[PDB]
Order: structure tokens, then C-alpha cells, then sequence
């Protein structure tokens, strides 16, 4: 498994960033904060070792470092991280990756 | 004209930007006097809605204790949260600072404190379709005074830096 | 597993597209929008790669994308790709196939 | 599994001690006690042996004693010891180390 | 001036400081006389809000124990946890305490409370913004009275060990 | 596993008696009985044979008989010998060991 600055999940937890926060719309008009949710596109940047689970040898995790994900709508944990909110999920929770 | 109380007539020319409302805890008197919170060149925080916890607090005394300068907080209230940190950030090392609620009622006040944050220079936070928070502050967006002047029913600011060329725009759009 | 328009579903995830809205009825009348729901048939368009609770080797999923499927009626994540809902399902819930 | 002072936890359970209370902040000004919470942070103090749930041989815990860790909120049981409070968790409710 | 009841006139000077209120159990008199708590050099633990618990109140007690001195405990009110404490530590081996309410309805006790503080030398626990807690005392964070009179409807401290250089203060206060 | 007098628990449960009832403090003053609750700091008296839920061969009791421990707050169940008033738990439900 690899590391943050610092930091490093346990046994399954992933330490996403949510991406941009869709300030403006695509044509030309522009809209407001307490509108547009929470983003649910990541990008992974912190990885548990392996699967606790997994019996003998552990199973580590699928998605890897640097990838674009789905995130799920509910299941989460706030973390900071130098004054910057990362979120830790479980590698189930994470829905599809945007491999391209 | 009011119903004096002494034997003679009075003129009484209240000055500035007063109005009929005073500090919340009587523990920013720093006056030993009568009962006043007395400052000069005060910044100002105009404050729409209501400061509740102590994360929106904290941005605008970080600014006032780096600059040094004292700091009034002109709100439609100041949560108990916020209060207890004020208040204690006074009564220890010394953090110069004073609370106040917002003159008006209704709309008038949502008219008024933006009177009052271009008459002295700034911008209030919490405004309906401006999307300024407290969060994000600067030292040039907070209002700066002259001399002000907190007892425990009116408050009055007296020399405001708020670029007279706009509070004369100000003046024209209020007469208009 | 197969993926999507870079879109690539987690382990018994499938993604799926949901068929036409049936706006008119068959012999000569027509219907509105608040009525006909959500349609149940679909086609599969993205596969996730395998089960990851079948131990050792991953169990592949059983529906292959360009399947008509006829989908339950509650489970379902609905995901957005070039503007296009789309619904991630688990495997499992997938009731049946409309093989011909 | 390692001890501490006269004290053992039993087979998940982990020892921890929170961090520091926050009573400043970063740049000049000091703030209340009701505030601030319970701090997240904490270093682990006591481990306890291995996982009974392990089949045949007990799988020891893998946080290490004298790391810091990334705390649960909820899950936690107060123990004293000496006149100072610890938390007794569970190994898998840790949620991330500060390897650094 | 009162509706006196005898035949005469009197004049009755209450000295020191008394309030209208006397202490709760009827199990700290130790007089043998009519119904009076009477102690001489005592400690005093001011309380804003109520001793509900038995922690907060076990420090105070253990610093008048190991001084081995009475102790009155005026605050808003003793919980009866803390109250089954007292009267415990009463009937049997004899540690000498007593307990009192505030005297006045919100708002002016917790000016009051602060002055007899001041007068007797001392915090008052539980302030606003002050950040006292009951847990953490110390022998000089006790208020120090030469003596002290609680019978069932009023309590009487005379003599206030209270540093009259700061009463003057607090008189100067008060009086402009 | 051993036994008591004339009482042995079954499969897993674990006899203790609870410390003493705490009733001064330490330095002069002395507590009610309302007060002070359920002593958390116990001794094993009690232990069952071996544990049902092991495969083949049964999984002996961790706590051995004679050992101190930091019990738990909710679960156990009140027995009474001798007139005297022992508390069965299950032994994944203690705590702590208080080894010195």
C-alpha cells in the first residue's frame, strides 16, 4: 500500500479528493454555493495495504493511486490534511473508475 | 421633539451614525468611566445574519490581532459560541473587541447595514445574493472608524473611511 | 471486464441504459410523462471485471454487455456520462435475461 | 502483544492517549474549552495480543505501539489509568496511521 | 422603614454582608443554641450554577479537610448528590462545611456573587466567559471570612479577608 | 477449565467478583452509596472449559483464574453464591487485563 503526506489508511480505506466545484455552467452562466451538492468524482491519492478479510495473504486494494473514481453518495469519513478536506471511503463503497 | 425631563428646553444634535442599541457582554468596558467601550480607529465586521460558531469568528480577530488595532462586530447577533470566545480572548491577554446587534428590524436593517458598511468601507457578509462569508476575510474588507463609542444602549460610530464619492452615490440613490 | 466511455464499473457492479419511455400506447393513443414511471427493461452497457467475494479467482459477472435485462424496481446507483443517465446495478439484482 | 502500565488489553482491543486539547490557534488568538471536541489525533500506548477470530494462529494487530493514528469518532471505551484517561478501541476502527 | 411589631421604635443596623437566605439541610447547625451555623475563619466557594454532582464538589471539601477549617459553599444551588455528600461528611466524623443559595433572581447574583467574592477574596465558578471550573481549586482560589452566621432565613459574612484595595475598586465601579 | 464452588460456567462465560465499593476517597473525604455505581475493576473466579464456536478442538479461556480485569459496563449476568453476588460475562466482552 502506498502513503499521503503522513498519513496512511488501514486495512481497506481509501483517501479520495473531490474534484472541482462546478462554479459556473458550461454555456455562459454561473451559479451559486449553497446549490451543487457535494462533487462525486474523485481522484485517489491514498491507499490501505491490503484486506484484512482475505484470509492468510492479504488482498490488497483494486483501485490504485492516481486514478478518477465515482464516489458513492453516503458512506465517508472527513479528514484534514494540511487544511485541505480529504475523504476516506472503503474500497467497496467507491461505484466505477473513469479509466481513459 | 421628546418629553424633556429637565426644567429648560434642550438641543440635543446626535452626530454621526448612532443607534439605539448596545454592547452584549458588559465585560468589553475598557473605559473606567460610565459604563463605555471607547475606540479609535476600530476596524468593523458587518454581519447579515448571526455569528454561531467559533470557525466564522475567528478569521476577522486573527486579522484585528495581527494588525492591532481594536475591532467592533456589528451582527444580528452573536451566538454564545462566538460570545464565550470573544469574551475570553478579552478578559485574558487582551484582545480589543466589542459586539453589537444590528439596528434595524426588518428589511430596514438589511438596508441599514449596508448604509453603514459604505459610509465606513467594507462589506457585509451574509447578503442573500452576494455569496460573501465569513471564512474568507480580508483586511480591506473590514470597515475602519475613526471613533466609536458603545454603551449599553446606543452605539455610535463617528469617523468612517468609506470613500465619500460612493456614499455621495449613496446619498443620491436614497433621495431618488 | 469490459468498461464504457471512460467508465469502468468496481467488482459486481454493471452499468446499465434503461429502454425507450413507451410515449405512445400500441394501437393509436398516446400517454403523458408523469404517468409510465421508470421503464424496467434495459440494455447492459459496462461490466465491472469480477466478484470479489468468490474466494482466490474473481467470479465474472454472468450478464455480457449488449444484454436486454429486465432491471428491479428499487436498487440502482443513477450515474451521468456525456449528459446521459445511466444506472450501475449490483449483478445479483438483475432479475432476468431476455435472451432471443 | 505488548502492555502498559499494569494494564493488557484483550484480544482487538488497542490502547490509544488523545493528542494535545487546542487551546490556541495557529496565529494569535486562544479559544474556550466547550468548543474543540474530542481531538481525532492520538497515539497508541497499549496492544493487545492477537485477533481471536483468526483461524488457528491469532493474527496479531498491526498498528504498533509509539504510532499515531487518525481516530474514530464514536467507537471507544474510557478507561483510567493513573488519574488519566485512554481509550480502548477496536484494531479495525483506526482509521488511518501518520507514518512519517 | 418596616411595620414593626413591638411598642417602640428600633433601629436595626445590618452590618457586613447578609442576605435573605438561610442553609438548606437542617443538619449543619453545630450552636446548640437557636438554630444557628456558626463558624470563625471560614473558607468560602462561590458557585454560579448548581454543585450537582459529587466530583465537582470533592476538591473543595478535601482542600478544607487537609486545612482543617469550615467551609461555606454559596451557589445557585446543592444538588442532592453533592447535598448527601455534605450532610454525610456532617453527621459523622465532622467535617465542618454549610451550604447557601444565591440571593438574587438571574441577573443581579451574578454581580453579587462576584462582590462577595471581591469582599472575601476569592473566583466565583461557572462565569460566562471566565472559564472556572469547580474541579481544579486551590487554596487560594477560596474566599477567606473571619466569621460566619446561617440561620434557616438568612446568611451573615462579617469579616471578608478580601484585599480592600480592590473593594475600593469595585466601589468606585458601582458608584459611577 | 476450572471451576468455583459447586458452579461451572458453560462454553465461554467467565465468573468474576467485583472490586471493592470505593467508598471514601483518597485524601480525607468519604461518598454516598447512591453515588459510585458498579465497580469496572473485577477478579476472575470462574472459567469455562473451552469455546463452542472453535472448530474440532475447543478454544480454552484467555483470562486464567485469579487475574484482575477492567470489565465492561453493560453485559454480564448477576449469579448469586454463597449469598454473595458474582457476575458471568462472555470472555470476548472483558476489557483488559490488569498484568503487574
Amino acid at each position: 500500500g502506498q502513503a499521503f503526506r503522513k498519513f496512511l489508511p488501514l486495512f481497506d480505506r481509501v483517501l479520495v479528493e473531490r474534484s472541482a466545484a462546478e462554479t459556473v455552467t458550461k454555456g455562459g452562466i454561473m451559479l451559486p454555493e449553497k446549490s451543487q451538492g457535494k462533487v462525486l468524482q474523485a481522484t485517489v491519492v491514498a491507499v490501505g495495504s491490503g484486506s484484512k478479510g482475505k484470509g492468510g495473504e492479504i488482498q490488497p486494494v483494486s483501485v490504485k493511486v492516481g486514478d478518477k473514481v465515482l464516489l458513492p453518495e453516503y458512506g465517508g469519513t472527513k479528514v484534514v490534511l494540511d487544511d485541505k478536506d480529504y475523504f476516506l471511503f472503503r474500497d467497496g463503497d467507491i461505484l466505477g473508475k473513469y479509466v481513459d | 421633539v421628546k418629553d424633556g425631563k429637565t426644567l429648560n428646553d434642550e438641543l440635543e444634535i446626535i452626530e454621526g451614525m448612532k443607534f439605539d442599541r448596545g454592547y452584549i457582554s458588559p465585560y468589553f468596558i475598557n473605559t473606567s468611566k460610565g459604563q463605555k467601550c471607547e475606540f479609535q480607529d476600530a476596524y468593523v465586521l458587518l454581519s447579515e445574519k448571526k455569528i454561531s460558531s467559533i470557525q466564522s469568528i475567528v478569521p476577522a480577530l486573527e486579522i484585528a490581532n495581527a494588525h492591532r488595532k481594536p475591532l467592533v462586530i456589528i451582527a444580528e447577533d452573536v451566538d454564545g459560541e462566538a460570545l464565550s470566545t470573544l469574551v475570553l480572548n478579552r478578559l485574558k491577554v487582551g484582545l480589543q473587541v466589542v459586539a453589537v446587534k444590528a439596528p434595524g428590524f426588518g428589511d430596514n436593517r438589511k438596508n441599514q447595514l449596508k448604509d453603514m458598511a459604505i459610509a465606513t468601507g467594507g462589506a457585509v457578509f451574509g447578503e442573500e445574493g452576494l455569496t460573501l462569508n465569513l471564512e474568507d476575510v480580508q483586511p480591506h474588507d473590514l470597515g475602519k472608524v475613526g471613533e466609536v463609542i458603545v454603551t449599553k444602549d446606543d452605539a455610535m460610530l463617528l469617523k468612517g473611511k468609506g470613500d465619500k464619492a460612493q456614499i455621495e452615490k449613496r446619498i443620491q440613490e436614497i433621495i431618488e
